[PDB]
């Protein structure tokens, strides 16, 4: 239990979140996602997806400074007649691909979704439209969207989820970065990926989908530097 | 009684996520609610009630 | 389903996902019609005032 | 916060009344005594009150608000009546007429009251020949025996209920005008201990007994998904 | 010289006149019974000397004073009248005609006086829902919200000074000839403490706010230079 | 100094501000009004005059219930040359009379101005328009806005801003209700009135004006019963 919220685990590199606001710093529900048999996998930036969440997006957004760490639950829950895996995964410092030849070339307002998040995809598309360019990621699932096998993506914080023994996950992430403190809004300190290891499959039918839930509540919360408010770009 | 300065909120349910059934399996089913109240409650004014009358 | 047993189940299917609430309740527990007529509630409407935590357990 | 109001004794610490007995000062369609079994069934209250448990033990408290009236305009006027309210326990000789002996109420307990007078007022202790009364009683007096023609008592009347009655009448000779009077019996039970609590009653009550016949569809309409 | 006398306690300590209920007792133009609101607000004296503050806590004392008389002359007499004064808190059933069931008075408290007895008289605690009884509020009981059509509350009405109701009847069935009664009640704060004083009413009250509509030039003239 | 916010002072009934969030609760500057020779008044209604207040107003329509003490300061610098005296008063429960013969038909809308506030009237005006009313205050400056004198308002909490003497007041509120904690969207705890007790002058000028301003910060704040967003109706 976080505040007024309430509900194996695993600490990120053994370390429980601590500090160096109180309140707005509880579990927050993204929307819900849809595993079918062809999809291909999802991320999402923290501290991005939770901009829009109640108070803790306020205090963003008032301060030059903040700092928190996270508690990520995934949910899905299917059959004992249902078959599938997925890994769930916790990077620092969670940089993607883009698609285009210039480097870097990805716009914030695409860098930030949001708590909609993104998608992997199979294969790498370059995006040729040079007079309006799309400026956004393009994560392949088996590179990892960065240039690295899937496989070794291990060695990142992680949890299984796999259908016929449990239905949820349970990451503790620190803060983690090279300063005790940054700007909320220039840098997401984690990614969380989560990518169907062995794919969904139920008996007889290539219709079945199951929906995947998210909840994550900030942790040990600092922010510093209260301001007018800021107001990102959107597109 | 129905006051607007002494309201209490609301309470609600949601899917977090899906009910998901196998095959051979009923699809619709019930749930079913209780209510109580806790070893803190009190109360106060005894007066009559209105879920009883006499004609 | 009002004065049946229907009255106390409400349905839940294996439909996709949605955001649609299940059920909305006002916390009046002497006045909200589905709340009166519980024992709580028939002790609540022979008081005027109440105060005290509340328990809903779903089965 | 604490629940003293909500005691089994406060919550009956009120007086209720049970009845509204009507009795004539008249010389002799009239009546000149009325005969009332003493129940709180008659009211619908503090029965529900009472029926929110199935065994009870309490003393009672009986007190009598008495008003009456001129039944004709400028007919005459009258002197202060008097009231008799006789007790008449199960197996006592019950009055037949308004100046029968019985009215010499020699063991039976008495009580007169003079009009304009504060209401009148007594107390009883426990009185059940059980160890508590009985709010409810799922069997029979008689058990119908083979052999026996078409042992008929009534469901679930049992005679630990049977408290007797109360006889009232005007002991005034009567006035050249009629006049009319009626005692409203208030109960309060006091010292209250119950035992194995009951939902309580839900439609309109129908007879003595927990038999219903209308308004058999209490609860209204609302949506399941409307706060 | 002590204070004695300007203590709160002492400043309060009378029966101020609160309200005149009305009540007849005929034969069923008339009224058989009458509702008051419980409040201090119809009268402005005791209203006055209340909102010399913001804030207050008391017991209430409750006197009766009940008169009657007859409506027509030789019409003929009429014996001696018993009223109810039930108690209405907030969500009790209301009576709807003078005979309803309402009246039994199961959980309601209630009082019977009889005419020529002393005024009736009851004490009452402190019974707010708040830690203090609000003689201002500057609030709204709804906050209306975006996408609600024209919570639309009156200003300054908050449930923390509903009080419930006396419901007033003669409890004598009704004469042959016509008779009118008035209750007079009497309220008496006591055990007072306040807080947050203020400046006195200036101007004639106008409904139960702190609004005013006529006699906005109360103080008179008198020249500067003159003693 | 509160939080960030820096810079004779009264202390109502001589109690300060105490508990029974914390970087929300510091000085905010409301509009300037305008001191003529003409004015007859301003009022404002706390915490009504800070619902737009940075974090403050989150966490007043986030939450079912708060509280908070305040410290006024008003401003208002004139020559040695001027003279005028302004008193300002702290009301509690400060209820103002209406424009209309239905009682308290004043909407939520307009008891509930914000930061500008409203302003005395010399003379009480009745509002005729039936099919359109305006359900507004109609606060006589004599009658103190409620039916009092207003010569007796000195017995509120108050400051005297004598322009030969000084050219600042500060009031300290203690939180004050019949509750130990309210909803600050349906009641205002506290009001401040600003009445010309001598009128501004200045030698051979019928024009003269200066500024007065208001800094309020709330202290001792709490708040609970977080929730969704309030979104009171505008007008
Ligand atoms: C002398 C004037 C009359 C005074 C005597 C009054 C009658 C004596 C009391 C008899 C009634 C006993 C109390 C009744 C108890 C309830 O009926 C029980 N709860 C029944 O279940
Ligand atoms: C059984 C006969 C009737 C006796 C019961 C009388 C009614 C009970 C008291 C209710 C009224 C509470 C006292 C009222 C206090 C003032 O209205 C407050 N100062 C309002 O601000």
């Amino acid at each position: 239990t976080l505040g007024n919220s309430t509900i194996n685990s695993v600490v990120a590199y053994g370390r429980w979140p601590e500090y160096i606001a109180v309140a707005a710093c509880r579990f927050y529900t993204l929307d819900t996602v849809t595993w079918r048999k062809e999809s291909r996998g999802w991320w999402w930036k923290l501290p991005d997806a939770l901009k829009d969440m109640g108070l803790f997006g306020q205090n963003m957004f008032y301060h030059y400074l903040g700092r928190a760490g996270y508690t990520v639950h995934v949910q899905c829950n299917a059959s004992k007649f249902h078959q599938g895996a997925l890994g769930v995964f916790a990077v620092p410092e969670m940089c993607l691909a883009g698609d285009s030849t210039t480097h870097m070339f990805t716009k914030y307002e695409n860098a930030n979704p949001g708590e909609k998040g993104g998608e992997f995809k199979g294969s790498f598309t370059l995006d040729t439209n040079a007079t309006n360019p799309a400026r956004n990621f393009c994560p392949v699932d088996y590179l990892f969207g960065s240039g690295v096998l899937a496989g070794n993506a291990f060695v990142y914080p992680h949890q299984i989820i796999n259908l016929r023994t449990n239905n949820c996950a349970t990451l503790v992430l620190p803060y983690v970065n090279s300063l005790s403190i940054d700007s909320m809004t220039k840098h997401n300190n984690w990614g969380i990926a989560i990518l169907p290891l062995a794919p969904l499959d139920f008996a007889t039918e290539s219709s079945t989908e199951i929906p995947i839930t998210l909840t994550i509540a900030p942790m040990c919360c600092e922010f510093n530097g209260l301001r007018n408010i800021t107001v990102p770009r959107t597109q | 009684i129905n006051d607007s300065f002494t309201e209490g909120g609301y309470i609600s349910m949601f899917y977090q996520t899906r009910v998901v059934v196998p095959l051979s399996t009923p699809r619709k089913m019930d749930i079913l609610g209780f209510v109580s109240a806790c070893n803190d409650f009190s109360v106060r004014l005894l007066r009559d009630t209105t879920h009883i009358s006499q004609e | 389903r009002k004065n049946t047993m229907d009255m106390y189940r409400v349905e839940l299917n294996d439909a996709a996902h949605s955001d649609t609430p299940i059920l909305c309740l006002s916390l009046s527990p002497a006045s909200d019609p589905r709340l009166a007529h519980t024992m709580l509630g028939e002790i609540l409407n022979y008081y005027t005032h109440w105060a005290g935590s509340l328990k809903f357990t779903f089965l | 916060r604490t629940r003293s109001e909500s005691t089994v004794e406060s919550f009956f610490a009120r007086g209720a009344c049970v009845a509204i007995i009507e009795v004539d000062n008249d010389a002799p369609a009239s009546k000149l005594f009325s005969i009332w079994k003493i129940t709180y069934k008659d009211t619908v209250q503090l029965r529900r009150k009472l029926e929110f448990f199935t065994y009870s033990r309490f003393d009672m408290e009986l007190t009598f608000v008495v008003t009456s009236n001129y039944t004709d305009a400028n007919n005459g006027h009258a002197l202060n009546q008097v009231y008799q309210i006789m007790y008449i326990p199960p197996g006592a000789p019950i009055p037949g007429k308004w100046n029968d002996y019985t009215w010499q109420t020699s063991s039976n307990p008495s009580l007169f009251y003079t009009y304009g007078a504060p209401p009148a007022r007594i107390s009883v202790p426990y009185v059940g020949i059980a160890n508590a009364y009985s709010h409810f009683y799922d069997g029979f007096a008689k058990v119908p025996l083979a052999g026996q023609a078409s042992g008929d008592s009534l469901y679930g009347a049992a005679s630990l209920n049977d408290f007797g009655s109360l006889a009232v009448r005007v002991v005034n000779d009567h006035n050249p005008t009629k006049l009319t009077s009626k005692i409203r019996v208030y109960m309060k039970p006091k010292h209250v201990r119950v035992w194995c609590p009951r939902p309580p009653r839900a439609v309109p009550y129908y007879g003595p007994g927990v038999d219903y016949k209308d308004g058999l569809a209490p609860l209204p309409e609302k949506g399941l998904t409307t706060y």
